[PDB]
C-alpha cells in the first residue's frame, strides 16, 4: 500500500495509503473543442500551476467538530494559480488531493474526506437569510467548525456538520468520491477529480466549481502526551486553463 | 558540537505544534560549511563548478517514530525564507518518512552562466532550507527527541575547471619531520 | 527519490527525477578533473637553501635531504588523497645564487640523486662527487633550469601515501618504514673563491602518467611531522578548516 | 531485507540489514601466476580458516565515543587463521565483516561502520613521537576510545575519533566502503573487502593491511531500563594464503 | 509604405513608415538545446507575454534633449512579463519596438532611435564613483536627459547625450541598429531584436541586456499652437523564457 505523486515540479507520497478512487474514474483533462463556450485558445500554465500547493496547519482533537473547503477559492493565493485565476474572467480545472494525518500505531480515530460538488451552505440563522461572501469564500484560510460566537450569524452558514452543512444526512456523504483516514487502515489518504461544472469553463472567483469537507466521524485519542495531531492538505489543480485575460480582480 | 561528531547532526524537537524552520544553508560549493565537504574541498581545489548537487536524509529518530518534513531550496536574488510557506514556493520535496531509511533530493542548477565561480566573494547561489511539514510525532515515553544526518555529493550533472591550490588548508612556517 | 544511505551506496542518482526538466545539451568536459591533470600540475618539493663556507669551503659546502612528498603541503594533500600512487616524475630544478658579496663571478653546482647504499658525499671533495651510475647533474649560473623525468621507483607496485606498521622490528610506524627512496644532494663544483653567497634551490616536481588507488580524506589541520600523520601541535589547540556560526537556522 | 552468509563451516544471517557494497565490487580472490612475488604453492586452510571468528563484547552508552581493529592483527587468535599467520612470513586475505548491534523498535541512535585502509593513526602527543606497537596492534581487543589516563600516553595513539585519529575530517569517511546501524534502517550491518596492498602479499603481523572503524555518530538512547546494547563483530578471512612457512612468530 | 504588425493579443501599425531592419537579420527565437545552460523545461508565457506593452507619455520640444530606458527594467511593471521577470533568478528575450511620433505635414525636426546593447553608462561625476541602482534601473519611468539639480549626482549617470553618456561620439551611434523619427519621410520608427548575451539567458532584474535610446539630432518646429508632440513607445517581449522559478524579486 505505498504510492507516489508528480505534478508539475512537485512531489508527494505515503507509504501506507490505499490508492485514490478517481472521481468518477474520469481522468483529468482539458477542454475539448467539441464542447467549448469560449473562443480564444486559453492559458496554459502547466508546471507552473498543475503543481502542489498546501494549506495552513488546522489541528484536532477529540473535541474537533469539522473542517472544509470551496474550490478553487481555497487556493486563491497560490502563487501562478491564483493571480492566473484573478485576471480572468473564466477557467477551469481539477484536482489532485491528499490529506496528511500521520499518528502513531498507538492512536484511534478517523476522519472522512469527502469530495463535494456544489454543496450549498444553509445559514446559521433561520427565515430570510443567506450566506455572505467573506465565509463561502473562506479562502484558504478554510471553514474549521466550532461551538460558539462567530459574528455576523445571520449571513453565516450553519455549523451543522451531521447535516452536511445543508440539512442532508451525513454517511450517505460516501455518495460522492470520498475516502477515510483510519488511523489503523493508513497514514494519509488521497482523491483526485476532474474538471466538472453544467459549463464547459466557469467564473472562478464568482463560484466555487468544487469544495472538498473533512470530518471527525470517529474521535481522536491516544493515551500519549500527544493528545492532538495536525492535518495539512495539499493540492495540485489539474489541466488549468483561463480565459478572458484582463485586471487583476478584487 | 565542533569538536565532536555532533557537528554531523541535527536534533528535533517532537513536542512542538509548529510549521517552522529547523535549519538552513548556502548552496555555494565551497562556502562554510560545504567546503568541508569532500565535494567541498574537490571544489575548493577549483574555481570553476557547474551541475546540480545531490542532497540526501536520514530520519535518525526511534524506528517507532514518525513525522514529513521539507526540505526545500531557494533560486537565489532573494533573502533566505523566514516562512514554510515560503519555502513552498521554491523548489522542494515533502518526505514521507516510510519504512525506507532516506529521503534524497537535488538543487537543480540554475546558474545563469553555465558555470559559476566556486567560492562567493560578495555572491551567492542560493540556500537549503528545512521546515516541520509535520509537526514530528514520538508515541508515548519514546524519548522526547529525534536526530537527522544529512549527506552531499555531485550528480551525473556535475563538474569543475580551473584546478587551483585550495583555500581549504593552511601551512605556516617549515613542515616538520 | 527514497533509499537506504545506510547501504554504504550512494543515494537516489538522478536529477530528472525531481525536475520537469527541458532537455539540455549537458557538454562539459571532466578532463581537467582527470588525475594526469589533478596530480599532472608541478608544484615545489623541497627547499636546499645552502652558505658557501670559506674556512673550509672543500668540507662543508654540500647538502643532502631525504626524499619524500611529506613537507609542502599542497604536493602532500594531492597524494594524501588515496592508499597507494604510481606515476612517473618530471623533476626540475630552481637554483638561485643569492650574494653577500660585490659580485657572484661564474658559479658551477652539483645535484646527485642519492639512491640508498649509495655512499653518501660527507664532504664538499668527497670521492663520492664521482658518480659513475647515480644520476647526478650540473647546473651553472645564466644556464636554463634543469629537469628530468624521473621513472615509477618503488620495489612495491605503487608508493605508499599511508602504512599500517613497521619495518619488522618495530620502530618508524607507517610510510618512514615503506618510504626509503634514499635521498638527493646538492654540492658546490666550481673551486674555492672569494664570494661569499647563499645558494637555493626550490626543487619541484609533476606526477604524471600517473595511477591511484582507494582514495582517502583529505587532511583537516597543519602538518606536523612528515612520515607521521601527527597532527596535535604542542601548546596549541584544533582549530580545523570548519568555521562555526552563530545559529543554524541562520545561513 | 533478509540475508543470510556461509563460509567455511559457518553461518550468519540478519534479517534487517540492506546487502553490502562488495568493496570496490571486487569479489573477493586468490593471487594470480600474473601477479604473484612469492615462489612457492602457498598454504590454503581453506574452509578450516576462511570461516568465521568473532571478538569480544564491546558495548556502548550515550556517553561512548568509538571503537576499530586493525587487520590480520585483530584475528591473530582465531586458531588456524592466528597460528598460520603466526608461523608464515607472508601472506594474504580479504576480509567478510559483519556486526550485530540489534535494539528494539523503541530505541535511537546510530553507528557509521568503515572499513579502512592503512588509516595510519596519528599520536596522541604533540612533537618527535610515533605510535608504540602494543597499541597499533590490540590485537581482538581492539581500541575503543576513552576520555581519560591511558598509560605511556607519548606511545599512545591519538582519541581524536572525529579527525579520524588522523588529522582527516569524519564524515567524508564515507569516502570508503562503509555502512551505518541505524536502529530503524536496520539491526546489523555487513561489507566484504578482497585483500589490497602495494604488493601482492605482504608480512602479517608486521603491517595491519586493512582496518575496521565504528564510531557513535548519533548517541544510544532509549527510556527503557536497558540502557546500553552490546555490540560483536565477526569476521571470516577470505582466499587467505601464507607463505614462507618458519617458527612461530613472537 | 505601410505595415501591420501582431504579437501575443495585440496589434499595431504604422501607413507612413519604412520597414525596419532586423536586428543583425536574426528573427527571434528561443533558446537551443544545443547552447542552453539552464536545466529545466522553463517558462513560456508565450501570447499572454509576447504581446504589446507601452510606455507613460513623454513629450519634447526645441529645448528638449533626450531620453533612453534599459530592457527588461523597462517593462518589469507590465503584468505577467514584469512577475514572470521578477519570480524567476533568469529569463531571456528579444522585442520588437514601434516608437510613436506622428506630427503635421507642417512640422521639422528628426530624432534618432538607437536599440543599443549593454550600454554602459558613465557617471556625473568625476573620480571615484559609479551609478547607483535606482537610476540604471529606472523601471518604465525611464530617463529623460534634464539641465539641472538632480540629486544623489555622484551615482547619477552623465546627461552628456551627444557623448552617448559613456564618452563615445553621437552620429557613430548608427553603428547599432537604429532608424529616424524624421516627419517628412515618416509618422513612427520600428525595430526588432532577437534575444543577446555573452550567456545563453541572464539574471534579468540584475542586467539590462538590452537598452533602447532615442534623441532630438533636429530640434522640433512647428509655427502652429501645438508646440510640442507626446513621443511614446511600445514594446512587445520576444520568445520570452523564464527559469529558476521561486518567490517574487525585491
Amino acid at each position: 500500500r505505498i504510492i507516489q505523486i508528480t505534478r508539475g515540479d512537485s512531489t508527494i507520497t505515503s507509504q501506507d495509503v490505499a490508492n485514490a478512487i478517481v472521481a468518477y474514474g474520469v481522468w483529468p483533462h482539458y477542454l475539448s473543442s467539441k464542447d467549448a463556450s469560449a473562443i480564444d485558445k486559453p492559458s496554459q500554465p502547466d508546471t507552473s500551476s498543475n503543481r502542489f500547493y498546501t494549506l495552513r496547519s488546522v489541528t484536532w482533537s477529540s473535541s474537533s467538530k469539522g473542517w472544509w473547503w470551496k474550490l478553487p477559492d481555497a487556493l486563491k493565493d497560490m502563487g501562478i494559480f491564483g493571480e492566473n485565476m484573478f485576471y480572468h474572467y473564466l477557467g477551469r480545472s481539477g484536482y489532485t488531493i491528499h490529506v496528511q494525518c500521520n499518528a502513531s500505531k498507538f492512536h484511534q480515530g478517523t476522519l472522512i474526506v469527502a469530495l463535494i460538488p456544489e454543496h450549498q451552505i444553509a445559514s446559521a440563522l433561520h427565515g430570510n437569510v443567506n450566506v455572505g461572501y467573506n465565509y463561502t469564500h473562506p479562502g484558504e484560510t478554510g471553514r474549521e467548525v466550532k461551538a460558539e460566537t462567530r459574528l455576523n450569524p445571520d449571513l453565516q452558514p450553519t455549523e451543522e456538520y451531521w447535516l452536511n452543512f445543508d440539512g442532508t444526512l451525513l454517511g450517505n456523504i460516501t455518495i460522492f468520491p470520498h475516502q477515510f483516514i483510519n488511523l489503523r487502515s493508513n497514514n494519509s489518504a488521497t482523491i483526485i477529480a476532474p474538471y466538472v461544472n453544467a459549463v464547459p469553463m466557469d467564473s472562478m472567483r464568482s463560484h466555487n466549481n468544487w469544495s472538498l469537507v473533512i470530518i471527525p466521524i470517529c474521535p481522536l485519542e491516544t493515551s500519549s502526551a500527544i493528545n492532538t495531531i495536525p492535518i495539512t492538505i495539499s493540492i495540485s489543480p489539474m489541466c488549468a486553463e483561463f480565459s478572458g485575460a484582463r485586471a487583476k480582480r478584487q | 558540537y565542533i569538536n565532536s561528531e555532533n557537528m554531523y547532526s541535527v536534533v528535533l524537537q517532537s513536542s512542538i505544534n509548529a510549521p517552522d524552520k529547523i535549519f538552513s544553508i548556502r548552496t555555494d560549493v565551497a562556502s562554510q560549511p560545504l567546503a568541508t565537504t569532500l565535494i567541498g574541498e574537490i571544489s575548493s581545489y577549483f574555481t570553476h563548478w557547474t551541475g546540480s548537487l545531490r542532497f540526501s536524509f536520514m530520519f535518525c529518530g526511534t524506528a517507532n517514530t514518525t513525522v514529513k518534513l521539507l526540505l526545500a531550496y531557494t533560486p537565489p536574488g532573494i533573502a533566505e525564507p523566514t516562512t514554510r510557506k515560503d519555502a513552498m514556493l521554491g523548489t522542494h520535496v515533502i518526505w514521507d518518512v516510510g519504512l525506507q531509511s532516506t529521503i534524497s533530493m537535488v538543487v537543480p542548477w540554475i546558474s545563469a552562466s553555465h558555470y559559476r565561480n566556486t567560492s562567493p566573494g560578495r555572491s551567492t547561489s542560493g540556500y537549503i532550507t528545512c521546515w516541520y511539514q509535520t509537526r514530528l510525532v514520538i508515541p508515548p515515553q519514546t524519548p522526547p527527541t529525534a536526530r537527522l544526518l544529512c549527506f552531499v555529493s555531485g550528480c551525473k550533472d556535475f563538474c569543475l575547471r580551473m584546478a587551483r591550490d585550495t583555500n581549504l588548508h593552511l601551512q605556516s612556517g617549515a613542515i616538520a619531520q | 527519490a527514497l533509499d537506504a544511505a545506510e547501504t554504504g551506496h550512494t543515494s537516489s542518482v538522478q536529477p530528472e527525477d525531481v525536475i520537469e526538466t527541458r532537455y539540455v545539451q549537458t557538454s562539459q568536459t571532466r578532463d581537467e578533473m582527470s588525475l594526469e591533470s589533478f596530480l599532472g600540475r608541478s608544484g615545489c618539493i623541497h627547499e636546499s637553501k645552502l652558505e658557501v663556507t670559506l674556512a673550509n669551503y672543500n668540507k662543508e659546502n654540500f647538502t643532502v635531504w631525504a626524499i619524500n612528498l611529506q613537507e609542502m603541503a599542497q604536493i602532500r594533500r594531492k597524494f594524501e588523497l588515496f592508499t597507494y600512487t604510481r606515476f612517473d616524475s618530471e623533476i626540475t630544478l630552481v637554483p638561485c645564487i643569492s650574494a653577500l658579496s660585490q659580485d657572484i663571478g661564474h658559479i658551477t653546482m652539483q645535484y646527485m640523486y642519492v639512491p640508498p647504499g649509495a655512499p653518501v658525499p660527507n664532504s664538499r671533495d668527497d670521492y663520492a662527487w664521482q658518480s659513475g651510475t647515480n644520476a647526478s647533474v650540473f647546473w651553472q649560473h645564466g644556464q636554463a633550469y634543469p629537469r628530468f623525468s624521473l621513472p615509477f621507483l618503488s620495489v612495491a607496485s605503487a608508493y605508499y601515501m599511508f602504512y599500517d606498521g613497521y619495518d619488522e622490528q618495530d620502530q618508524n610506524y607507517g610510510t618512514a618504514n615503506t618510504n626509503n627512496m634514499g635521498s638527493l644532494c646538492s654540492r658546490i663544483v666550481t673551486e674555492k673563491h672569494i664570494h661569499k653567497v647563499h645558494i637555493m634551490t626550490r626543487i619541484y616536481h609533476k606526477a604524471k602518467h600517473v595511477k591511484a588507488w582507494c582514495p582517502r580524506p583529505p587532511r583537516a589541520l597543519e602538518y606536523t611531522r612528515a612520515h607521521r600523520t601527527n597532527f596535535k601541535i604542542e601548546d596549541r589547540s584544533i582549530q580545523t578548516a570548519i568555521v562555526t556560526r552563530p545559529i543554524i537556522t541562520t545561513a
